RNA sequence: UUGACCUCAAAUCAGGUAGGAGUACCCGCUGAACUUAAGCAUAUCAAUAAGCGGAGGAAAAGAAACCAACCGGGAUUGCCUUAGUAACGGCGAGUGAAGCGGCAAAAGCUCAAAUUUGAAAUCUGGUACCUUCGGUGCCCGAGUUGUAAUUUGGAGAGGG
RNA sequence: GUUCUUUGUAAAGUGCCUUCGAAGAGUCGAGUUGUUUGGGAAUGCAGCUCUAAGUGGGUGGUAAAUUCCAUCUAAAGCUAA
RNA sequence: UUGACAUUGUGAAGAGACAUAGUUUC
């Protein structure tokens, strides 16, 4: 950053010789891991797809990604998960029934 | 039920409020007990003081950051620089706060220095047995008063380059205000073919 | 270990392997009594992560609670009052099915202490639960510094007071701007904001 | 919850205690007050610290 | 105290000083602020014009603190220097050494310009300034240094 | 034929535990109307009374899926204040909290998810002895569908 | 304060290098109904339908798409004043 | 009372689309 040292404006605020702390591991609560990557990969090919997931990829191959998001947003919570879910499908497809 | 030129009141007394009246008839009582409590603790607590060493901290929000004020505990970094682990620092009557975070060196130094002064002015009786009687100072806080850092000098030369301060604020206000719009002209003019 | 596989597998409830499993088990349970002792967790990885332990002193109970809304008792729907209160049929119950389940085994094992409870299955009519319990008079438990807290009397019928996880959920106990009403404990924080504080030297 | 105690402004409270101290000299006042002080040396009456 | 009170005086007169005709009854006009728009409108418009209905913007979760910003006018300003020290600076009005006044440190957030300060140079440290304040300050050979 | 295991039973089986009471204060459920609005239905009374389940000497809450937007604070509880304010409201009668700041008190932590795998290292009980709120030996039993050690995000683990 | 057994070929703290770093699901979340709250395109709670991810997830008191930023680490648990 | 969703699974003929291979729907 660096603050401007005045009391309104863009990088508003008092100038302080600054420090940048050490990082909390509690900030990496999302991070993968080779262990969980491995497992999740494994479980998937055991249990396969699920009903709404089948409808997704077929909907992708037969109507495009935008119609898939729109559905998948309804199916899941929301547009952001739907984004992710469609992607995930796109990659079941590419990885498998392709290369 | 409305008359004269009176100010409109709002006395919220339409629930069974008489059932929830607290009179501190016990104000004098609690003071005593509070005091008795403290006298009893000072005893039990042997020569230790009644409180922990607390860090200096700049206060939050626009309204209070001119003031500095006792924080909770010292931060894993400050304790480290101060030459001790926190496991121990805790057994030595230093409060340590694993969630507070250093981002400001002035305060950081202040606190480490607070720990140095503390460490040097305390004395830690051996585990053993001997217990070499040494009498209690009751307040870590009284002993080591948190004070407001001096930010300038009383008097000093005048330097006027000319730029209105006022108009500087005006201008700064402005830049932020149109930061977004100008970024859209910057995008929109980049898309010129 | 296996437990990480169990965990992940169980997040695929609509998967072919899981819904076979689910349909069979839900038939079995419905044949058994509405409260019945369980031999063992059917979700060992779940139980485990909630406090379960394979030593004498831990009990598991399976229980059914009927689904749906709470039909307001009242004869013939008659409510006798203002119309805001004339409702009878979209009324929902503030505690949770899960909570009823803890409560009904709780009573069935008064000698026990409810620790926690997990969902296992449902159908149109019932939600099924496994409640994990502790025996506080069991010596295996009274020793063990980790669980003997449960042996204290302040934890008598924690399910009946909403002090189990479900209880604390519905009780609104969380930190933050979203929980002001319900957090120090709604009724208590109410009473607070409606107490009139008068000092000897009136302020 | 009737009001039993009463606030006086600290300063005025002093104005009074001060006043009352001032009238502990002023023999007429003392005399008029009960207080049998006709046959005392002088007023204020100051007695040895040894007391 | 009760002894000084007019009900003591009314004892023995029938109607407690509230009329034989029109009594003292429970709530004749209704309770509270009832009828504001009806039988109590003459008292409301006149005495409380403005009462009913709305103006401006709602502001959800307004935090007075955000807007903290006390004003100090030039009108004082020299007050924020201790007396002793003050007289010492008035005489010897000068660049090279002029007093520094942290007005934030005195807990004000804006200097405004009410009215005349002697020609002594001040160095004035503030979060905000009116145009005039900062003008009048320079006219004494001081400046405003913007802090935070 | 013999012996297991899983699951389910029985006993005046060996030892224990729950009930009821009290309920000022505490944790939940459930849940009014009189009343106020000068009428009245939303509102209000009130998340109140009555009904139900559950604790303790306090209960509950508690070491942040927090507050913030600052030069950032730092478990929870409570007092002073914020404030009759932001806000809600036939925007009517009415209602109505929070962050910051001062103060009382202070305190911190445990699991789950990990191969001990060169050695289930853990534990109920019976029993004989003892220096009996327990220890030791031995024997059934529990437990690998995981009892200990180890680690808890502030980290922390394995190698050097 | 005394005094007896040394618990150990036991246990714990710290510095550097390296490789790692497992972190709670019919939950979070969403729709809808109803209740509740100062909480306003919805403050909490519940029922039914849908139902996640791991550079993820929650919150950021005006709905939405886009792009960043800040800030914690839920769905398990104990604790005096 | 009427509809949708959930409880809800298995074959078969017939309609219906990527636009006359069979995943999917009545
Ligand atoms: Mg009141
Ligand atoms: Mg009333
Ligand atoms: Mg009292
Ligand atoms: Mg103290
Ligand atoms: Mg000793
Ligand atoms: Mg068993
Ligand atoms: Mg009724
Ligand atoms: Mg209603
Ligand atoms: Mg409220
Ligand atoms: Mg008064
Ligand atoms: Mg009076
Ligand atoms: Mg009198
Ligand atoms: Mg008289
Ligand atoms: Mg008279
Ligand atoms: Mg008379
Ligand atoms: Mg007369
Ligand atoms: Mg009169
Ligand atoms: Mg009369
Ligand atoms: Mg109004
Ligand atoms: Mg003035
Ligand atoms: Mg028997
Ligand atoms: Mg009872
Ligand atoms: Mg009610
Ligand atoms: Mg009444
Ligand atoms: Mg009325
Ligand atoms: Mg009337
Ligand atoms: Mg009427
Ligand atoms: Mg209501
Ligand atoms: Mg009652
Ligand atoms: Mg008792
Ligand atoms: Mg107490
Ligand atoms: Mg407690
Ligand atoms: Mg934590
Ligand atoms: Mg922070
Ligand atoms: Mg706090
Ligand atoms: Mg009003
Ligand atoms: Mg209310
Ligand atoms: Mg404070
Ligand atoms: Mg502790
Ligand atoms: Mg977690
Ligand atoms: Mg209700
Ligand atoms: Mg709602
Ligand atoms: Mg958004
Ligand atoms: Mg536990
Ligand atoms: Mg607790
Ligand atoms: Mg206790
Ligand atoms: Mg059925």
């Amino acid at each position: 950053t660096v603050k401007t040292g005045i009391a309104i404006g863009l990088n508003k605020g008092k100038k302080v010789t600054s420090m940048t702390p050490a990082p909390k591991i509690s900030y990496k609560k999302g991070a993968a891991s080779n262990r969980t990557k491995f497992v999740r990969s494994l479980v998937r090919e055991i249990a396969g797809l699920s009903p709404y997931e089948r409808r997704l990829i077929d909907l992708i191959r037969n109507s495009g990604e935008k119609r898939a998001r729109k559905v998948a947003k309804k199916r899941l919570g929301s547009f952001t998960r739907a984004k992710a879910k469609v992607e995930e499908m796109n990659n079941i497809i590419a990885a498998s029934r392709r290369h | 039920a409305i008359s004269k030129n009176l100010p409109i009141l709002k006395n919220h007394f339409r629930k069974h409020w008489q059932e929830r009246v607290k009179v501190h008839f016990d104000q004098a009582g609690k003071k005593v007990s509070r005091r008795n409590a403290r006298a009893t603790r000072a005893a039990k607590i042997a020569p230790r003081p009644l409180d922990l060493l607390r860090p200096v901290v700049r206060a939050p929000t626009v309204k209070y950051n001119r003031k500095v004020r006792a924080g909770r505990g010292f931060t894993l970094a400050e304790v480290k620089a101060a030459g001790l682990t926190a496991a121990y620092a805790r057994t030595i009557g230093i409060a340590v706060d694993h969630r507070r975070q250093n981002r400001n060196q002035e305060i950081f130094d202040a606190n480490v220095q607070r720990l140095k002064e503390y460490q040097s002015k305390i004395i830690v009786f051996p585990r053993n047995g001997k217990a070499p009687e040494a009498e209690q100072v009751l307040s870590a806080a009284a002993t080591f008063p948190i004070a407001q850092p001096a930010t300038d000098v009383e008097a000093r030369a005048v330097q006027d380059n000319g730029e209105s301060a006022f108009r500087t604020l005006r201008l700064a206000r402005s830049e932020k205000k149109f930061r977004g719009i100008r970024e859209k002209r910057a995008r929109e003019k980049a898309e010129a073919e | 270990g296996a437990y990480k596989y169990l965990e992940e597998l169980q997040r695929k409830k609509q998967s072919d392997v899981l819904r076979f499993l689910q349909r069979v088990r839900v038939w079995e349970y419905r044949q058994k009594n509405v409260i019945h002792r369980a031999a063992r967790p059917t979700r060992p990885d779940k139980a485990r992560r909630l406090g379960y332990k394979a030593k004498q002193g831990f009990v598991i109970y399976r229980v059914r609670v009927r689904r749906g809304n709470r039909k307001r008792p009242v004869p013939k729907g008659a409510t006798y009052g203002k119309p805001t209160n004339q409702g009878v049929n979209e009324l929902k119950y503030q505690r949770s099915l899960r909570a009823t389940a803890e409560e009904r085994v709780g009573r069935r094992a008064a000698n026990l202490r409810v620790l926690n409870s997990y969902w296992v299955n449902q159908d149109s009519t019932y939600k099924y639960f496994e409640v994990i319990l502790v025996d506080p008079q069991h010596k295996a438990i009274r020793r063990d510094a980790r669980y003997n807290w449960i042996c204290d009397p302040v934890h008598k019928h924690r399910e009946a007071r909403g002090l189990t996880a479900t209880g604390k959920k519905s009780r609104g106990i969380n930190k933050g701007h979203k929980f002001n009403n319900t957090k120090a404990g709604r009724r208590k924080t109410w009473k607070r904001q409606n107490t009139l504080s008068l000092w000897r030297y009136r302020k | 919850w009737r009001k039993w105690n009463v606030k006086v402004n600290h300063n005025e409270k002093r104005y009074a205690t001060a006043s009352a101290i001032a009238a502990t000299a002023v023999a007429s006042l003392v005399l008029a007050r009960g207080h049998r002080v006709e046959k005392i040396p002088e007023i204020p009456l100051v007695v040895s610290t040894d007391l | 105290p009760s002894r000084f009170t007019k009900t003591r005086k009314h004892r023995g007169h029938v109607s407690a000083g509230k009329g034989r005709i029109g009594k003292h009854r429970k709530h004749p006009g209704g309770r509270g602020m009832a009828g504001g728009q009806h039988h109590h409108r003459i008292n409301m418009d006149k005495y409380h014009p403005g009462y009913f209905g709305k103006v401006g913007m709602r502001y959800f979760h307004k935090q007075q603190a955000h807007f903290w910003k006390p004003v100090l006018n030039l009108d004082k300003l020299w007050t924020l220097i201790p007396e002793d020290k003050r007289d010492q600076y008035l005489k010897s009005a000068s660049k090279e050494t002029a007093p520094v006044i942290d007005t934030l440190a005195a807990g004000y957030g804006k200097i405004l310009g009410k009215g005349r300060i002697p020609n002594v140079p001040v160095i004035v440290k503030a979060r905000f300034v009116s145009k005039l304040a900062e003008e009048k300050i320079r006219a004494a050979g001081g400046v405003v240094e913007l802090i935070a």
